[PDB]
């Protein structure tokens, strides 16, 4: 994806596009390209099977707020929900439901993450 | 997707138009999302050859019984007493003799006493009638009572009968210098019933034969791959027996009790120190052309 | 940048998660229980992985 292309070519670009664009690119593509790498792991008894449907993932609105995240030394984050069932090779069944894989931190307007009530930033590397 | 089972009806040919026998659709264990897999409980079909709605006791002929199956720990499922194939034996033949059973209420009106010889159309209750003639015996249970009567001719040994020794056993037809026995062309079950503490009767009951054919296992149901990939799915056909030897089946109202049901088993054959085959994922793949379509289960590991 | 670091951290978290599900499925048969898929996945790997990343990695620094 691309925003207005003439940014940095007609005005001084905002001193945030590095972190902001990196996080947006991560959310847009890295989640998909990492969930696909999740295997189809199972048991050696030919009795159970686990599957993770890839093109179903979505995030949830954070429960706490950033002010409360820094107010109670919490971690501002959003829950990641992926829809995928479990297959049992005992009655040949597949129970399909949406599960909560975990929590992923989110950036604020400053380009930082609130982890344990602490503002943290990620430094680029060469 | 209400239940994890699908019935695939097999169409009947135009060669049978006098018997309205129900076509037992192949029952398969299907997932909720219709995506099943191999190496699991495959489809099963309830054969109508050995299905009877009359209570009967079946006994198998003496043979080599070497149980090649260790005890499996019972896994309770909501206290549901489903039908489990506990007797997977290669039985060549068996004999099942029918019987008449009535499970009347404990407080219900009973007109026939225990160990009483009654003919047909004997009203044991207000709205319960009979179907055969025999010596019906009644036993009182915790919450009900049971009346049992198997169709059999009654006899008493009189100074010349050699059938006293054989009790509750089925003997095949014998023709060896039988100068007094006639019309004994079928096996008969002799039971020594204790009518009294000093008088006992012998019941000779008809027995119905039931045999099993040879099972064909599809150990080569796949083509030879050019990638040197071992096929980890092996499909075999077998028979599942509801009751073991010398077991009596209990039949409910308007319920057909099945003796043998066809079953399909999916197994694996994995090499040593090459690849620990765990399981595989399957689905349904379709391809149509020339007004014909291909339907098979596509299973990739 | 943040994209690649977060992608690598997510990959490590997913590896830890699949190890956890492998252990659970090893323990989901010997206990004879039919669990819902959520019972096979707990949010231990992702959360702890990200906390360790933001607490120990030298490329994540306090603002």
């Amino acid at each position: 994806m691309l925003r207005d292309g003439n940014e940095g070519m007609s005005t001084i670009p905002g001193f945030n596009q590095i972190q902001f664009e990196g996080f947006w690119r991560f959310i847009d593509q890295g989640l998909t390209e990492e969930l696909s790498k999740f295997p189809k792991m199972e048991d050696t008894d030919q009795e159970i099977e686990f599957q993770l449907f890839v093109e179903t993932y979505q995030l949830a609105e954070p429960l706490i707020k950033e002010k409360d995240a820094v107010y109670e030394s919490l971690t501002y984050s959003s829950e990641l929900y992926v829809s995928a069932g479990l297959i049992w090779k005992t009655r040949r069944e597949m129970q399909e439901q949406t599960i909560l894989i975990g929590n992923i931190p989110l950036m604020n307007s400053l380009g930082t993450f609130i982890v344990n009530g602490i503002y943290r930033i990620v430094i680029n590397q060469i | 997707k209400r239940r994890n089972r699908f019935i695939i009806p097999f169409q009947g040919s135009q060669e049978r138009k006098k018997e309205l026998m129900s076509l037992s659709g192949i029952s398969i264990e299907i997932p909720i999302n219709g995506i099943f897999r191999k190496n699991s409980i495959f489809a099963y079909f309830d054969d109508p050859r050995y299905r009877r709605k009359s209570s009967g006791i079946t006994k198998y002929g003496t043979i080599e019984m070497h149980s090649i199956v260790k005890k499996e720990d019972l896994i309770e499922y909501r206290g549901v007493k489903e039908f489990r194939p506990k007797y997977q034996m290669k039985v060549d033949r068996f004999f099942f003799i029918p019987e008449e059973v009535h499970i009347l209420a404990g407080s219900s009106s009973i007109m026939v006493r225990n160990n009483s010889i009654i003919g047909v159309d004997t009203w044991i209750t207000l709205n319960t009638r009979s179907r055969i003639g025999g010596v019906v015996r009644v036993e009182r249970k915790k919450k009900k009572i049971e009346l049992t009567i198997f169709s059999g001719d009654i006899h008493f040994p009189g100074e010349t009968d050699k059938i006293s020794r054989h009790s509750g056993i089925l003997i095949p037809p014998s023709r060896k210098n039988s100068k007094d026995s006639k019309n004994l062309k079928k096996w008969i079950y002799v039971q020594r019933i204790t009518p009294t503490k000093k008088k006992y009767f012998v019941l000779v009951r008809p027995v119905v034969p039931y045999e099993i054919t040879d099972g064909i296992n599809l150990a080569t149901l796949f083509p030879q791959d050019l990638l040197q990939e071992r096929d980890n799915v092996q499909l075999r056909v077998v028979n599942y027996i509801l009751y073991g030897n010398g077991k009596v089946t209990r039949g409910i109202s308007d319920t057909s009790i099945q003796l043998v049901r066809t079953c399909l088993v999916l197994n694996w054959n994995q090499d040593k120190k090459g690849s620990s085959i765990e399981e595989a994922r399957g689905s349904f793949v379709e391809v149509r052309t020339n007004g014909m379509i291909q339907d098979f289960l596509k299973v990739n590991l | 940048s943040v994209a690649d670091l977060l992608q690598d951290q997510f990959g490590l978290a997913l590896v830890r998660l699949e190890n956890v599900v492998r252990g659970t499925i090893s323990g989901a048969i010997r206990h004879k229980l039919i669990p819902t898929p959520q019972n096979l996945v707990t949010s231990t790997p992702l959360t702890t992985t990200f906390e360790s990343f933001f607490g120990l990695h030298p490329l994540s620094q306090v603002l």
